[PDB]
């Protein structure tokens, strides 16, 4: 039930009873979204500075949530 | 740009080859036996055969022994350190003189280190626990290393670590695309922050986005740091690090200097004397500068003595404007130049002299050119004449009023309406102090 | 071509006092020369420090400048041997903001005195051959090396962490105490670090230790009063001595601790050695700290002091009245005075003589004569600066042998105070505060 | 300072233990029992030293008040304190504690 | 062996049952009425019933007033508290001038108390705290086992955070007391070495004897410790007092308010009679060194009523006060202090009187003079001082080591006393070269 | 046997100041003879401060040294009476490098004005004869007293209280309905039977439970650290506390001065002494007048023992060592000499205060000590004559043993003579 570190003079290696948990589990980095998110008034778009509940949709400023909330 | 300064056009004191002074070098006008006899210090210093020679410089006020004292460092070069101290900076309330002046003595020397660094560096791929198979009955399972991935622009690595390393990776936070730094030597592991690449998908977040270092995964690069002694003494002095209670509130205490004990000055003697053994560590000697020495205590001046005795002190030079005056500390006590004759018989004199009347047009031209006046004949020969009435100084700075006033005027020039225009409203120290005489009454 | 932090000074030449058995002078020995009477004192106060039988004496020392007062005490410094402790003061340096005067005094008295302890310890040295640890109390196991024999332990708590607070892996040539517990790593062995892992760390390589594992060792350490009574006053105050913040110690600790010393040497596991406490001009020490020193004196744990005075009949600081040697009568009366003679014609060609061998400058024939009579006219540390600065113009000339023309440059180059004073009187007029 | 081994080993004054430069270099003697001098940076010599101990201690004053309150506020004053000052104050950190 | 000291061959005033001064006794010579009015003065001390008494010793340099003040400390002997101080030791620039002078009279008069202690101490078996709701530790429970027997107590919560500061772990000794609530760990019993083949903990055997011991232990302190201690809380079971103990320890002045409690308590003690109280004594030496303002403290000092009893020192006669920069005093001490002290006339040591001392002490410095070299010595001391010829002793021996004779001679003496010059030679000679200096 | 803190001093001779009716001074009462007009006015002033109807008044006593001016000022300490504010200062007590003169003589007047208090409060006393407690945790305990008897049922934080400090069966303690802090007295003589055995206590008698009002006098100066400080009691006995903000100062005064006019407490007036006033800075002499000025100041004296001598800082001589500032705004009571009838009665009284039998030619000779010599000196001479005669053995000092002594010490003028002579061999003549 106790862990065991083993360190010798080929190599070092650490041993676990099978009565803990294992601690270690495989992390990668999932894939990256390719498109970023853009502007509702689409001259504009940029990446969204703010998401908008009424309209439902993301905006950058106020001029073109002037133009989106018009619209909506 | 860079503001001009008053001795800013003293480059060095431009000697020759055969040892002699050029008349005109380096902005430096007359002066051959100061220039020469400061061409064989600096020859000292470059040499470093002998320590603790003390150099004297008397002459009248305005002779250019400071632009001669800063024009021997402009001369070593960047090398050697120098190091200008004002006699008024050795009185203070916290720290003694005695202190004030050893740590100066520390101040000039200093050391450079060579030292090679590895550090391993970029965006974390993958995060693996290599596992070998070696069933045993007494303990089941078994992990022989951990595999960590790195990703930088140049190229991407792999390193296999022991398995101890991932306790710590464990024991703190580390996410996928966190830039972390890794150093070889010292198999540490810090966590320098998430990646910029991650930051679009959140609009907020808490964690701070690091960019991904460009270079190569494994850095090795060797650095040559330059340490003083006196700040070898500081931290020496006060531990740095701050993981101890007294040292978390001593830090939160504002700092003061403290007097250093011998001991310490001697264990570093030891161990610079070690590393200078091992040839690592570069030595190099300091140049101190002490202006106004005349306004010293004698406490001061005798502890100069055995300060100057030991091996270890810096060479030092003086600056003394003053004749025979009234030592400081003691009434009836007078002693030529403002020193006592103890200490001044171990500094070595040099006398320095005023300047003619044609080396102060050719300094005024100097100073004019420098700050990029143009000046006409008969106002520079009026102009020296001001300045062999009263003094030198005075003609220099005559210099920038008449040059705004010109430039205000549209004249590119200056011309003798101007410089008497503005000699006319500024008044010279002597003139006003002769004007004080018949008012002092009302005064 | 390497440069040490120690370089070449005006008594740093000075090997010792130069004295035979019998202690009488000899004429040129250990870089000292001349001054036959205050080389015999000093031997005199040489030999009785080195019988170390009797405490509480001063010794002073006076004379015109330019006789050696210095010299004298660098000599029996230098001659008196590493093992038996010396501290020079000086009397600004005792002055302080922070602390009294009187008590720094005390830490000068308690500070000459050396104290030296002995201490015998067995140490285990090898290499590593295997590094164990459970944990689920950790307990582990370590598995050592050496050429004569290879050894096996058990490591229990306090050495886990230790070693584990240490970073030890296998591999690594350390040092563990049994008794101290402390743990040392001095490096890795060639063989058993040529292969590693992929982490690739390049520190320092240590070849395998031979014979036997666990050995004994005898390290000897030197202790001073001040240290002892700076870390028990501070309460755990090691920090303290090297920082310099304490201050103000109370008495009754001092006395506690000498007590306790007292009993060390009573019970022969330590050792008191006297030590030697240099003071130079302390004509202007105040009043105050002189009768403070007559009566610290008669303790029996003062050391014998030696103190110096370059000037005779004058007002002490504080006090109206003149006095001989800046110092009262009680303090003159109380210590004995050494009177040194003014240097001869003879013995100045001899003094710069020894620069020759010192500075490795070869000197002509003919420039002891004109450098002897600047020696005569002029102070012989003008001379010894104008050897120096003469002999830096000759390299300038590459000469081998010194020239007398460069003496004369080094003389137009640099001028005499009393020739400054001179021009000071011509150009005083202009000169500040005349 | 700690990104170099060698700049450490140059500043061997710590807070925690003492520290003495005593033997500059080591001399050992090779027999079946050897003894070789110690080295470099590392003394300390705990053992000897701080045997003299103050002769009286006395325990801090305290208020005593006629409410209930005031001896709420004493017992947390005496006792705790702030919870996350007291083990902020023994492990350094709250983190630290938990840590 | 024990270093020279130059007061240690006095072991004291040398005085007879009636009272009369010997002619040579304990060490001293002469002064017969010095030490004949200083056999009253240990019989007053002794006496404990009067205070607020100070005694001035007046006499030329070199006269051994020093000498009869430690003679006086040697012949009250070692219970008898004595506080030596120097008129410059007064000055300090962490607390003011007055408050060192006050707490030299607390530093004087000694006290001896006796504690009774109960003592817990032995092997601890097992150590838990109670849990109880507010997760706090109400309680704690530790057993204790002993080659006598095993007893389980209970302990307090702060005494806990004693043993959890001292890392206390099951399986080892401590030390516990009671009135006192400090935990002091002894260390790992001996047993237990052997599971281990390596150690970093050093091991005790197991102590012998019941657990639980009550003891008495008697100590002396002095009132300027127990003035210390209640005025700053260095020591204690409280965190803040762990970190006032790693602050530095600077002084600080004590208020009369804690001055008057301390007298309080240990009426109390005295009324109880617990504590026995001893009167000290306080010595100045180079009392001309010190401010007309002590003086002025000295004032009141002197007339209080707890005030043990002092001795001055004056070596000098007709002298300018401190501070006053006009008025000059006799004895450097003004009138008023001058009037409340009592003075001792003090004399030169005759020529006679002189070759006995110088004697006495090159028969301490364990040196063996020929009657020849002790008449020199006794002639050239009465030509010039006593302390030449006393400092001539040991150089003269070095020759004497050197030349290799048993004994010291006229050569020797001669060759010491040509080697080092007298104040008035060096002061002669200063005349002529004075000019160079 | 015992000996007691306090020792023979010289103004512990005498107790208290012998006063009448009418403020005729008796020529002998409460140990202290002579000076009538000196013990009449400081019975006025005593007299006022026992009125205390008036602040900020400032009376001066002058004479020549040996006039025992200091020791009527003790004796009118003594006769002031318990329970009243008193301090004593010197004037170069007032120099520290820690604190300001002004912070400390304003200190002084804070410590010497006061203020009086009374509460009421619950608190329990008595012989315990049982506690039981069962583990929250309930216990009962039985408080047993002469008059009566009765049981009690504890709440959670008592029974932590008790089980905090132990207490046996039939123990004396008292135990506060407010705090909770259980304090043990005592143990009963029969109840403590079958230990430490420190102390015996009887049992209790009266009312177990009484409701007890507790007169209470603070110091403005301790109210002061306390509010300045975090904790007052430290700051004040540590030392460590200096340069309080003069704010605060004001606004306490306001709070006390509310506290006045809602009449719930009493403020009473202090007597401030200074010693030794004769050198003292201008600052000082300076601030004593506005001080004084201020609304509620404490009524001080000041001895001064020299005459006309230039004071401290400044070149100027003022008469009495003070300026004419301070010496307008104060009054002087001058002292004479003593008599040379009252010297051998204060010679008799202080060998009765000493417990010294001596003669009448003892008397007699000393008695022309006193006349050739200050007084004090013979005082002086008396207390090493006694261990003299104890050397002889006889049962009565005698006039050859005062000769002895007066051998074994000398004058300040002899002194001075011997001084005169061996003058040129001491240093700094
Ligand atoms: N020989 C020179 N050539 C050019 N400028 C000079 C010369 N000597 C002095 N100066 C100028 O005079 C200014 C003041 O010099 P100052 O420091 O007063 O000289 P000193 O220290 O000799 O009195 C400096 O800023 C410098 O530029
Ligand atoms: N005995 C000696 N042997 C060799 N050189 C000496 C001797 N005495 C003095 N000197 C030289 O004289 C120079 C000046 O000595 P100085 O320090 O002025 O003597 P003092 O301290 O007595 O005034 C020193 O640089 C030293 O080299
Ligand atoms: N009567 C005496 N008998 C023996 N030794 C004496 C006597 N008087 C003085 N001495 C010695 O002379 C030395 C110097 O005395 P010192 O302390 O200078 O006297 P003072 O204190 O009067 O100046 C002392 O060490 C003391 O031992
Ligand atoms: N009324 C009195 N009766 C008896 N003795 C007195 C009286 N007043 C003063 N003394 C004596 O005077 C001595 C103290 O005098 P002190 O107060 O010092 O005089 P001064 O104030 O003039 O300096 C005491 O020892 C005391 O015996
Ligand atoms: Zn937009």
């Amino acid at each position: 039930p106790m862990v065991r570190y083993c360190s010798g003079a080929q190599g070092s290696t650490l041993s676990f009873p099978p009565g803990v948990p294992a601690p270690t589990a495989v992390s990668q980095r999932p894939s990256p979204s390719g498109p970023p998110p853009r502007c509702s008034v689409p001259g504009c778009p940029h990446p969204r500075r703010y998401a908008c509940s009424r309209t439902g949709q993301a905006l950058c400023s106020l001029q073109c949530y002037r133009i989106n909330l018009q619209m909506r | 740009t860079q503001r001009i300064a008053s001795h800013s056009h003293v480059k060095g004191l431009g000697l020759d080859e055969s040892g002699l002074a050029k008349q005109a070098a380096s902005g430096l006008v007359g002066q051959e036996n100061a220039r020469e006899a400061c061409g064989v210090i600096v020859e000292l210093i470059k040499s470093k055969k002998m320590a603790g020679r003390a150099v004297l410089l008397a002459g009248p006020p305005g002779t250019g022994k400071t632009a001669l004292a800063l024009a021997i460092a402009q001369e070593l070069g960047s090398k050697v350190p120098f190091c200008p101290m004002v006699g008024s900076e050795v009185y203070s309330t916290e720290i003694k003189k005695t202190e004030v002046l050893m740590e100066n003595f520390r101040r000039a020397i200093g050391l450079r280190i060579k030292e090679t660094k590895e550090v391993y560096e970029g965006e974390v791929t993958e995060l693996t626990p290599c596992e070998t198979e070696n069933p045993m009955g007494g303990y089941g399972k078994t992990i022989s290393h951990v595999i960590i991935g790195l990703k930088t622009a140049k190229g991407t690595k792999q390193l296999k670590l022991d398995p101890s390393i991932f306790e710590s990776l464990q024991k703190e936070r580390v996410e996928a695309g966190d830039v972390i730094y890794i150093e070889a030597n010292s198999g540490a592991v810090k966590r320098q922050g998430r990646c910029d690449t991650y930051a679009t998908e959140f609009d907020l977040e808490a964690e701070e986005y690091v960019p991904l270092p460009k270079g190569d995964v494994h850095k090795k690069k060797e650095i040559i740091q330059d340490v003083t002694l006196h700040d070898l003494d500081v931290a020496n002095a006060r531990p740095q690090g701050g993981q101890d209670i007294l040292s978390m509130m001593g830090q939160l205490m504002k700092p003061k200097k403290t007097e250093i004990t011998d001991k310490l000055r001697g264990e570093i003697n030891k161990v610079v004397n070690k590393y200078i053994d091992q040839g690592i560590a570069e030595l190099v000697p300091g140049v101190l500068f002490v202006d106004e020495v005349h306004m010293l205590d004698i406490e001061c001046f005798t502890y100069l003595h055995r300060a100057l005795e030991s091996s270890i002190a810096p060479i030092v030079i003086f600056a003394s404007n003053r004749g025979n005056c009234v030592i400081r500390g003691t009434e009836d006590i007078t002693s030529p130049h403002g020193i006592p004759l103890d200490l001044l018989d171990r500094v070595m004199i040099i006398r320095t002299m005023l300047y003619t009347p044609q080396e102060m047009k050719q300094i005024i031209k100097i100073r004019a050119q420098t700050e990029g006046i143009n000046i006409s004949e008969e106002a520079l020969n009026h102009l020296g004449e001001i300045g062999t009435k009263t003094t030198l100084r005075y003609s220099v700075q005559l210099l920038t009023p008449a040059n705004l006033l010109a430039k205000i005027n549209g004249k590119d020039s200056i011309e003798k309406e101007h410089v008497e225009e503005i000699s006319e409203l500024f008044y010279d120290a002597k003139s006003s102090a002769k004007i004080l005489a018949d008012q002092q009454d009302k005064y | 071509d390497v440069t040490r932090i120690e370089r070449i000074g005006a008594h740093s030449h000075i090997r010792g006092l130069g004295l035979d058995d019998a202690l009488e002078p000899r004429q040129a020995s250990q870089g000292m020369v001349g001054q036959l009477a205050a080389r015999r004192a000093a031997g005199v106060v040489l030999e009785m420090i080195r019988e170390g039988k009797i405490a509480g004496r001063a010794v002073l020392i006076a004379g015109q400048p330019g006789t050696g007062k210095t010299a004298i005490a660098m000599g029996m410094a230098q001659a008196l041997g590493p093992d038996t402790p010396f501290t020079a003061i000086a009397g600004s340096e005792i002055f302080s903001l922070e602390m009294s005067k009187t008590e720094a005094l005390t830490q000068a008295f308690r500070r000459s005195i050396g104290v030296r302890i002995k201490e015998e310890t067995e140490i285990i040295e090898g290499e590593v051959v295997e590094i164990q640890i459970d944990r689920p109390s950790k307990v582990g196991k370590l598995t050592l090396k050496t050429t004569e024999m290879e050894t096996i332990y058990d490591l229990g708590t306090k050495m886990i962490e230790s070693l584990t607070k240490d970073k030890v892996q296998a591999g690594d040539v350390i040092t563990i105490d049994k008794a101290t517990g402390k743990i040392s790593k001095l490096g890795r062995s060639f063989t058993r670090a040529r292969d590693y892992d992929a982490m690739g760390s390049q520190t320092k390589f240590v070849q395998c230790p031979d014979g036997e594992l666990q050995k004994r060792k005898e390290v000897v350490h030197t202790v001073s009063l001040h240290e002892i009574d700076v870390i028990n006053s501070r309460t755990q105050g090691f920090l303290a001595l090297f920082s310099g913040d304490t201050g103000e110690i109370k008495s009754e600790v001092r006395e506690q601790i000498n007590a306790k010393v007292a009993e060390w040497r009573e019970e022969g596991k330590a050792e008191i050695i006297p030590g030697v406490l240099f003071i130079d001009e302390v004509h202007m020490l105040d009043i105050e700290s002189f009768s403070f020193l007559n009566r610290a004196l008669e303790s029996d744990m003062a050391p014998v002091l030696i103190m110096a005075t370059n000037r005779g009949i004058t007002r002490i600081r504080g006090t109206s009245y003149q006095s001989p040697h800046g110092i009262p009568i009680d303090l003159l009366d109380r210590l004995l005075i050494v009177s040194t003679t003014p240097y001869s014609e003879k013995d100045t060609k001899q003094i710069l003589r020894i620069r020759c061998e010192e500075e490795d400058v070869e000197m002509s024939e003919d420039a002891y004569t004109v450098l002897t009579r600047i020696g005569l006219e002029t102070s012989l540390r003008y001379a010894i600066q104008l050897i120096t600065a003469a002999s830096l113009v000759c390299r300038k000339r590459k000469g081998t042998e010194v020239q007398v023309d460069d003496i004369k440059r080094v003389y137009s180059l640099f001028l005499d105070e009393s020739r400054s004073t001179q021009y000071m009187k011509e150009y005083q007029d202009a000169f500040l505060f005349n | 300072l700690c990104s170099c081994p060698l700049l450490k080993s140059l500043v061997f004054s710590s807070h925690c233990k003492a520290v003495s430069g005593y033997s500059d270099q080591v001399v050992h003697q090779r027999r079946s029992a050897t003894s070789s001098l110690r080295r470099c940076l590392l003394t300390e010599l705990p053992s000897f030293l701080c045997v003299a101990s103050p002769r009286v201690t006395a325990v801090p004053l305290d208020s005593y008040c006629n409410d209930r309150s005031a001896e709420y506020e004493r017992r947390v004053l005496k006792e705790g304190g702030s919870l996350a000052a007291k083990q902020c104050l023994l492990n350094g950190a709250p983190e630290l504690a938990a840590d």
